[PDB]
C-alpha cells in the first residue's frame, strides 16, 4: 500500500 | 483494463546477489511493457521499456526479459542504492495500466543504534507544550524498542514514532520517538529516561536526563 | 536538459476543484504530448489521461466528466483541472513526457504535487531546536536537529545549511498527531569539535502556509 509521506509502499 | 499482478510484495536480498521482480499480465500484451524504479520521495524513473529495451543512463545490472503474460526484471549484482519499489506498465491496452509495485529491501550485518536524548527547548516551553526527543540513529534491522520513563513512570500511549526508509548508502534505519506533555507535567517532574532494546546491544541502553 | 516542474503542493476542499500548471522546458510542447498519471493509496499508480502536440486530449474513462487538460505552447505550460474531489483523491499527482511524440513509455517526470483533500485550514509550523549536547554525543559524534511541530497539510521540506550539508541527515517521515495536524524531526550528526566553529541551520519551508523558518541550533 503506497505511503503519500515517503512515496513508498508500506 | 488488463491487470497487472507484480510479485511478491516484498523481496530482501544482500548486495552483490542476483535478483527478480515478476509482472504478470491479466491476459497477452506482446512485449509492451516498460518498467519502473521509484526511491524514498522520488518519482518513477525509467529502467526498461518494451521488455528488455536498454534505456540512456540505466545501469548495466537492470535487464528485462519476458513476453506474452509472463515478464521479468532482474538485476544481476544488486548495490545498496537500489532499493526502492518497481513498477510494471502494460501499453498493449488502452488505458496504459501499472502493477502495484514490489519492495526491494537489502540485508545487511546487525549494527546497533546510537541512542540520544533531547530535552524540550526553552522556546517550546513558552508555548505550553513539551517535546522529549530520543533518537535511534543507524541500526539493523528495523525491529527496536523505545520505552520512555518520567520519574520511574512508566509511560505509555503518550509518544510516537517515526521511521526511516532504509538508507541508500549503508541500509541502515533511524527512528525517532517523541514523547509529549505540558508544560505543566513537565515542569512537575526530574528524570526523564529513553531505554532502547535492540539485537545489536548486550542490554537496554538507557540515554535520560535530568530537567533543570 | 529536458525538465517538468509543476507547481506547489496545496489543500483541496472536498467537493472543489484541483488546479496544477506543468512547465516544461528542454523542449517544446508542440512536438510532445504530456500526460498526467496520479499514485494513491487505494489504487497506486493510475494514468488520468494526455494533451497531445496538436491539443487534442485524451482521458481514463473515469474522468473523462472530471478531467480537464489544456495548455500554452508559447508558454510552455500545460494546465490540469480535476472536479469535485473526494478524500479519496488525495493521492500525488504527476505530469510525464514519453520517450517519443505518440507513446506511453515515461522517460521523464514532474517532481509531483503531493493533493491533499480535506476540509480542515492550513496550518503553517512551528520549528524547535534540537540542541546538541553531552546527552547527545558520542566518540566525538554530536547529533543536533529540529523539531517541525503542528502543520497542515503535508508536506514541509527541510534542508540543512541552504543545501550544503547533506551528510548525515536524516529527516523523519511526517506523524499525523491526534490533533490533525503533522509533525517531524529532521536530524544530523556532526563532528563535536565543530560545534564552536560552525553554524548549523534548518531551512522549513512550508510551501501551502507561505511558511518559511531558519531555525538557528546550538549547544545549550
Amino acid at each position: 500500500q503506497f505511503d503519500l509521506s515517503t512515496r513508498r509502499l508500506k | 483494463d488488463i491487470l497487472l499482478t507484480q510479485s511478491p510484495v516484498i523481496l530482501s536480498v544482500s548486495p552483490g546477489e542476483r535478483v527478480s521482480f515478476s509482472c504478470r499480465a491479466s491476459q497477452s500484451i506482446g512485449t509492451n511493457i516498460h518498467w519502473y524504479q521509484q526511491r524514498t520521495n522520488g518519482s518513477p524513473r525509467l529502467l526498461i521499456k518494451y521488455a528488455s529495451e536498454s534505456i540512456s543512463g540505466i545501469p548495466s545490472r537492470f535487464s528485462g526479459s519476458g513476453s506474452g503474460t509472463d515478464f521479468t526484471l532482474s538485476i544481476n549484482s544488486v548495490e545498496s542504492e537500489d532499493i526502492a519499489d518497481y513498477y510494471c506498465q502494460q501499453n498493449n491496452n488502452w488505458p496504459t495500466t501499472f502493477g502495484a509495485g514490489t519492495k526491494l529491501e537489502l540485508k545487511r550485518t546487525v549494527a546497533a543504534p546510537s541512542v540520544f536524548i533531547f530535552p524540550p527547548s526553552d522556546e517550546q516551553l513558552k508555548s505550553g507544550t513539551a517535546s522529549v526527543v530520543c533518537l535511534l540513529n543507524n541500526f539493523y534491522p528495523r525491529e527496536a524498542k523505545v520505552q520512555w520513563k518520567v520519574d520511574n513512570a512508566l509511560q505509555s500511549g503518550n509518544s510516537q514514532e517515526s521511521v526511516t526508509e532504509q538508507d541508500s548508502k549503508d541500509s541502515t534505519y533511524s527512528l525517532s520517538s517523541t514523547l509529549t506533555l505540558s508544560k505543566a507535567d513537565y515542569e512537575k517532574h526530574k528524570v526523564y529516561a529513553c531505554e532502547v532494546t535492540h539485537q545489536g546491544l548486550s542490554s537496554p541502553v538507557t540515554k535520560s536526563f535530568n530537567r533543570g | 536538459q529536458v525538465q517538468l516542474k509543476q507547481s506547489g503542493p496545496g489543500l483541496v476542499q472536498p467537493s472543489q476543484s484541483l488546479s496544477i500548471t506543468c512547465t516544461v522546458s528542454g523542449f517544446s510542447l508542440t512536438n510532445y504530448g504530456v500526460h498526467w498519471v496520479r499514485q494513491s493509496p487505494g489504487k497506486g499508480l493510475e494514468w488520468l489521461g494526455v494533451i497531445w502536440s496538436g491539443g487534442n486530449t485524451d482521458y481514463n474513462t473515469p474522468f473523462t466528466s472530471r478531467l480537464s487538460i489544456n495548455k500554452d505552447n508559447s508558454k510552455s505550460q500545460v494546465f490540469f483541472k480535476m472536479n469535485s474531489l473526494q478524500s479519496n483523491d488525495t493521492a500525488i499527482y504527476y505530469c510525464a513526457r514519453a520517450l517519443t511524440y505518440y507513446d506511453y513509455e515515461f522517460a521523464y517526470w514532474g517532481q509531483g504535487t503531493l493533493v491533499t483533500v480535506s476540509a480542515a485550514s492550513t496550518k503553517g509550523p512551528s520549528v524547535f531546536p534540537l540542541a546538541p549536547s553531552s546527552k547527545s554525543t558520542s566518540g566525538g559524534t554530536a547529533a543536533l536537529g529540529c523539531l517541525v511541530k503542528d502543520y497542515f497539510p503535508e508536506p514541509v521540506t527541510v534542508s540543512w545549511n541552504s543545501g550544503a550539508l547533506t551528510s548525515g541527515v536524516h529527516t523523519f517521515p511526517a506523524v499525523l498527531q491526534s490533533s490533525g495536524l503533522y509533525s517531524l524531526s529532521s536530524v544530523v550528526t556532526v563532528p563535536s569539535s565543530s560545534l564552536g566553529t560552525q553554524t548549523y541551520i534548518c531551512n522549513v519551508n512550508h510551501k501551502p502556509s507561505n511558511t518559511k523558518v531558519d531555525k538557528r541550533v546550538e549547544p545549550k
